[PDB]
Parts: C-alpha cells; structure tokens; sequence
C-alpha cells in the first residue's frame, strides 16, 4: 500500500527538506572512513512515503505516548539511513530494522546529523561501500536516507563521555 | 529489541566530546517512526 511522490524542486516542501539534509553535514572523528568524504550532497530526488496502514499505526502509538506524556509527543524529524530502506518503506519498522550492538542498547537510532545517517547506508561502519564499486565513499553510486517522523515522549538522557 | 528504560519512551545520545556533533536518538517500539521522506543522493567530491 506504499506509494511515493515525486516532489518538485521548486516545492517549498522539497526545499525544506533538502536543507535540512545538507545543513545538518558534519566532519566525522573516522576521517570519512564509514560514510565517504564530503562536506555536501547533490541531492537527485526526494519523494514523499504515502502508506495509510502505516501512518495510522505511528498515530495510533503517538496518541499513547502523548497520553502518557502530559499530551506531548514530543516529535521530531530526523534522518535514518539503513541497508533496509526498501523494507521500511513498504512494510514499516520493526526489530529487523535495529542496531542490536548500538551505544545505547538494541533499538532503532536516528540521528540529528544527516552525515551520520550516511554512515549507515551501507550497513554498520559503512560495510563494503556501494555494492558495484566496494567504496564507503563512492561519488558514482546514488544512496537513499530516509527523513523520518518520530516520537520521542519522555526521553532518557545519556550523556557520551 | 530491548526495551525503554522504566517510565521512558526513547533514549537521547547527547554528545559530551565532540561540541560539534547534533544528538542521535534510540525508539525501542517501530511504531514510534514513520518514514515520511526517501531522499536519493550522492555524496560530492570536495574541490
Ligand atoms: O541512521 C542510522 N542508522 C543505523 C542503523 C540502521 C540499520 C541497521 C543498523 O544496525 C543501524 N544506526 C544509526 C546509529 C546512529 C545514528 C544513526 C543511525
Ligand atoms: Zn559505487
């Protein structure tokens, strides 16, 4: 039940989403060795994930949380990048989709940083690098994020040492 | 997956090293995110 929208570029909506993407780059302590090296994208596309199974579900879960939260979601949009992007889309996340040997325990991780994200386009520490060429900082081969809508409620905070 | 910590619905890595670095988040439940936008991109070669 997935469709996806092509968004225009003179969209104020694709414009919105592409600087968030881009202004959200930062330098790595790997040196690009996970994610490649670069300081900006040329983005090609962005397309907008229609599934009315699915958005019920994450608003369904929303409501809960937001009841158990002083009626606060606390919602933001951050970027996932993952092997599984076509998985997601279609079928939504699940525990298929978790980094079982994160920093902060087996969950599924987003991140603020847009660079970072990149970092896991292609599996954990970048794997491989791009499947046609094995390069973690291929400038050839077209990659997908996906920015995402999240609840956070009543976050615990780790502070990184 | 593992499970929230007691009375928490997700957790936030807050950088305390790097002052550059924005915050990554964990959600221990797929319900939690909805993936509103597939972007497609290459990474460029810096000049
Ligand atoms: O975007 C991310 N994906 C993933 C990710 C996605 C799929 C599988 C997996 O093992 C990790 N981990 C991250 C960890 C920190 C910050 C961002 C991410
Ligand atoms: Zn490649």
């Amino acid at each position: 039940g997935t469709i996806l929208i092509d968004l225009s570029p003179d969209d104020k909506e694709f414009q919105s989403v592409e600087e968030e993407m881009q202004s959200t780059v930062r330098e790595h302590r790997d040196g690009g060795h996970a994610g490649g090296i670069f300081n900006r994208y040329n983005i090609l596309k962005i397309q907008k994930v229609c599934n009315k199974k699915l958005w019920e579900r994450y608003t369904h879960r929303r409501k809960e949380v937001s009841e158990e939260n002083h009626n606060h979601a606390n919602e933001r949009m951050l970027f996932h990048g993952s092997p599984f992007v076509n998985a997601i889309i279609h079928k939504g996340f699940d525990e298929r989709h978790a980094y079982i040997g994160g920093m902060f325990g087996a969950g599924i991780y987003f991140a603020e940083n847009s660079s970072k994200s990149n970092q896991y386009v292609y599996g954990i520490g970048g794997g491989t690098g791009c499947p046609v060429h094995k390069d973690r900082s291929c400038y050839i081969c077209h990659r997908q994020l996906l920015f995402c809508r999240v609840t956070l409620g009543k976050s615990f905070l780790q502070f990184s040492a | 997956m593992a499970h929230s910590p007691p009375g928490h619905h997700s957790v936030t890595g807050r950088p305390s090293v790097n002052g550059l670095a924005l915050a990554e988040y964990v959600i221990y439940r797929g319900e939690q995110a909805y993936p509103e936008y597939l972007i497609t991109y290459q990474i460029m070669r810096p000049e």
